[PDB]
């Protein structure tokens, strides 16, 4: 039962490192970037809207769930 | 005006300026408290909705466009197409104070916000009404 997840770890390792060679541009993991985009889209939400505020803010909020859920479960 | 010479330019313009100011404060605070402050800020936004209602204007359209005029948080008649200031009771357009914006007195605004917070705590508190 232990092996099943340990195999998955090595497998996750091979894919991702390979995909690093191919796209040499690499950003921070951890869902770190997404919190900055939420904030970036929040700044533009303020600037842009004639009704757009609800919807651009929806896009921003939506990003934050993805790391927040992993804390929550 | 006569009792308290200190008065506040903006009616629904202050509330909407204030909504981003609180959230700017909220980003800096971090932790559990950042979300609580945020939600206080959403409730300031009812003020521009209620006037839209009475005017027979769109509500969501109306608040959006007021937050769109911004540089720093501060309300003034200096700008209106790049900063918040005033409303009308029949339109959502911003106005200057030599024109047809709204003002409130200082006293009417500080006493209201506060009174509404003490109320908000009391209703939220209860977890019964049942015959024991």
């Amino acid at each position: 039962q232990f092996m099943e997840e340990t195999e998955r770890s090595l497998h996750d390792a091979i894919m991702i490192v390979r995909r690093a060679i191919k796209n040499d541009s690499v950003v921070a993991g951890g869902g770190a970037i997404e919190m900055e985009l939420s904030k970036y889209l929040r700044d533009y939400s303020r600037t842009i809207p004639g009704k757009q505020q609800l919807l651009i803010g929806a896009y921003a909020k939506a990003l934050e769930i993805i790391p927040r859920q992993l804390c929550d479960n | 005006v006569l009792e308290s010479k200190s008065v506040v330019p903006g009616g629904g313009a202050v509330e909407a300026a204030l909504s981003i100011y609180l959230e700017n404060y909220a980003t800096s605070m971090g932790s559990r408290e950042q979300l609580a402050i945020a939600e206080f800020a959403r409730s300031l936004l009812v003020i521009p909705n209620t006037l839209a209602v009475n005017a027979a204007q769109d509500s969501t359209d109306l608040v959006a466009k007021l937050r769109a005029f911004h540089n720093e948080a501060q309300v003034n008649p200096e700008r209106k197409n790049l900063k918040w200031i005033g409303l009308d009771l029949s339109n959502g357009k911003p106005r200057d104070n030599k024109q047809a914006g709204v003002f409130e007195p200082t006293i009417v605004k500080v006493k209201s916000l506060k009174f509404a917070t003490e109320a908000a705590i009391t209703i939220l508190r209860i977890d019964d009404l049942i015959k024991l």
